[PDB]
């Protein structure tokens, strides 16, 4: 090839480090807060949330 | 008496570069697998400005 100044181009791939910040909504049922309840069920008064 | 006045003519312009496959395909592989088939419209925009 002739002699002269050639513009050659670069490359770069970034895949690293997604951040994905996405608006939440109402946070939780808090089933959290319901399996790990101060009123412990029984047997016989066995609960249920839907 | 002797007056004055000056005027400007202008002799040149800045030189735009442009790197045609970054302006259009920026980074994404599948836009530069798709613009490989259009072949010499890149080079012959790099041709014209230089
Ligand atoms: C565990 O569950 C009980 C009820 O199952 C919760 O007790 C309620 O507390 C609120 C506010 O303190 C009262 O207004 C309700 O009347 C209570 N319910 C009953 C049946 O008395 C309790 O707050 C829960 N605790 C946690 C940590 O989730």
């Amino acid at each position: 090839p002739n002699t002269g100044v050639y513009d050659l181009s670069g490359f770069t791939v970034k895949p690293v480090a997604t951040v994905y910040r996405r608006i939440p909504n109402l946070p939780d049922c808090d089933i959290d807060n319901w399996l790990n309840n101060v009123s412990v069920p029984s047997p016989l008064n066995w609960e249920r949330r839907i | 008496t002797i007056a004055g006045h000056e005027e400007f003519i202008q002799t040149s312009s800045p030189k735009v570069t442009i790197d045609c496959s970054a302006f259009v395909c920026s980074n994404y592989a599948a836009c530069h697998d798709l613009l490989s088939e259009y072949g010499t419209f890149c080079d012959n925009i790099n041709s014209i400005l230089n």
